[PDB]
């Protein structure tokens, strides 16, 4: 639109303009240096973004989901614009966030907090390997042995559409084990601390979902911060019901930071 | 019969009777001569029983919420094999209003209390039941005292001494309130109490925890 144009505008009007180190920001060349060493896991700075407009912290709940979105869209529209030399290796992108004035203890969480900016920590306990799911949507066609072709993803939902190859018919179909794309995975079992406990009784916990980007960092009983966001699964089996929903909740992360952090890790001052 | 207050209430007929024994100088020992069916040798202590039949005296201390001082009764018999006291004492057992009968190696500290595991009626498990707390005032005929593990036996320390309770488990954390009075049939390590060794050390305590109790006839 002309205001929901300048969403992307602002970000490309902020990581070349609000500078700060003594001039020659970190997002004139931060980015570069995440392209250089081949991450893709560029991070941001809510203070830097409250410090050049303060306007998206209100436009961030209402969908935090549309704002990463075309946040790490305007990555790639610059990298590859820029770095088209980019373009054979990634050539995808996403975006982090690590200044949120607040730490949620557990036990603290509640039905406010749906779907939208969270920050919290614990402690890692056992959990899943190493693992991928699937990423797009592509299937085969037998009546006319056809490609069904491939189709837009919604997050745990089915398309179907009657349009392909083989005059958009071909109701039945089949799936190869290729031609899609893939995408890492691993999990985590979140504990509370030995410190701040109710001083006494058995902790609480809930789950949390890493993804391709984010596995082999975590370890049972390892420190961390972590941003995350308020999960739902829509559904665990509503019907005539128990005398409770048996609903559950995660966290999913964005940016996690580890606590401990043993490695070699600072940034650079300019001088 | 049981404790319920209201469905208990007697008349007044009966009360003539009652203030009628309370005449008696001789009631002194009536009762003490009525505890026994049929049992007619050296009842000298039946007067010392009668103190815990009447069980006790109320010191109420809701007065100055200091120093909680009931007037605690405590007292055990102990002796030999050849006295009764399993056996007037298990007749005693139909008597007492509070009835109870364990012993040593009935049940443990935990046989006492915390009776916890699995229950399939909520489909889960609970925190759950003890012994002492439903015997408030009451009593538990009570032998074979020296049997115990050390776990046992500090916890009556702290009820004979305090008559309390304070508890930690990883479920329920609980200060209850329990408090009764003793019966009991203690014995030594021996079969007949040593000559020349007194129960200062032949039943098998201590040195002034011995001396401890108020008294045991
Ligand atoms: N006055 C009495 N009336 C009835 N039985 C008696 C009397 N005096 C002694 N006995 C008998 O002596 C025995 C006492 O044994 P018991 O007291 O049960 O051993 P312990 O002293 O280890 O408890 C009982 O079997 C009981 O029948």
């Amino acid at each position: 639109l002309g205001p929901r144009t300048e969403i992307a505008n602002r970000f490309q009007s902020f990581l070349r303009t609000f500078v700060d180190e003594r001039g020659a920001y970190t997002y004139r060349d931060r980015i570069r240096r995440m392209c250089e060493q081949n991450m893709s896991s560029f991070v941001v700075s809510y203070t830097d973004l409250a410090n050049k407009e303060h306007v998206l912290a209100y436009f961030l709940p209402e969908a935090p989901f549309q704002m990463l979105e075309i946040f790490d869209k305007v990555a790639k529209d610059m990298v590859l614009s820029i770095f088209p030399t980019y373009e054979r290796v990634t050539t995808e992108i996403h975006v982090r966030i690590s200044e949120l004035p607040l730490i949620e203890e557990l036990r603290t969480f509640r039905k406010l907090h749906l779907n939208q900016l969270v920050r919290t920590l614990g402690v890692v306990t056992a959990t899943t390997g190493v693992l991928p799911q699937l990423s797009v949507i592509k299937y085969d066609c037998v009546k006319c042995g056809y490609v069904l072709g491939p189709f837009v993803q919604s997050q745990n939902t089915e398309i179907k559409p009657g349009s392909c190859p083989e005059c958009q018919s071909t109701g039945p179909f089949s799936i190869n084990m290729e031609q899609t794309l893939y995408r890492n995975y691993q999990k985590i079992t979140l504990q509370e601390s030995p410190g701040r406990i109710p001083a006494g009784r058995i902790p609480r916990s809930k789950d949390v979902i890493l993804l391709a980007d984010l596995c082999d960092q975590c370890k049972p009983g390892d420190e961390l911060e972590v941003t995350g966001i308020y999960t739902n699964n829509y559904d665990g089996s509503l019907n005539t019901d128990q005398g409770f929903p048996v609903f559950a909740t995660v966290i999913i992360a964005n940016h996690v930071v580890v606590k401990d952090s043993k490695q070699v890790v600072q940034s650079l001052t300019d001088e | 019969e049981d404790e319920e207050g209201k469905d208990h209430i007697f008349p007044p007929e009966r009360v003539e009777l009652l203030q009628l024994l309370a005449k008696k100088p001789d009631i002194y020992d009536r009762l003490a001569r009525a505890i026994a069916p049929s049992i007619y040798e050296n009842d000298d202590i039946k007067k010392g029983i009668l103190l815990q039949l009447f069980g006790g005296t109320k010191k109420k201390h809701a007065t100055l919420g200091r120093q909680n001082f009931r007037s605690e009764i405590h007292l055990l018999l102990c002796g030999d094999p050849g006295t009764s006291k399993s056996q007037m004492l298990q007749y005693v057992f139909n008597l007492v209003p509070r009835s109870q009968y364990t012993s040593g190696r009935g049940s443990s500290a935990v046989g006492l209390t915390a009776y916890v595991t699995k229950d399939p009626e909520t489909r889960q498990l609970v925190l759950q039941t003890g012994a002492l707390v439903l015997a408030d005032n009451g009593v538990c005929c009570i032998d074979e005292f020296d049997k115990m593990n050390d776990s046992t036996r500090s916890v009556l320390h702290e009820v004979m001494e305090q008559q309390t309770l304070s508890i930690a488990k990883a479920g329920i954390i609980c200060q209850l309130n329990a408090r009764t009075s003793i019966l009991a049939a203690a014995n030594p390590a021996e079969s007949q109490w040593n000559k020349r060794k007194n129960i200062i050390d032949n039943v098998q305590l201590p040195h002034t925890l011995l001396s401890r109790f108020d008294l045991i006839f």
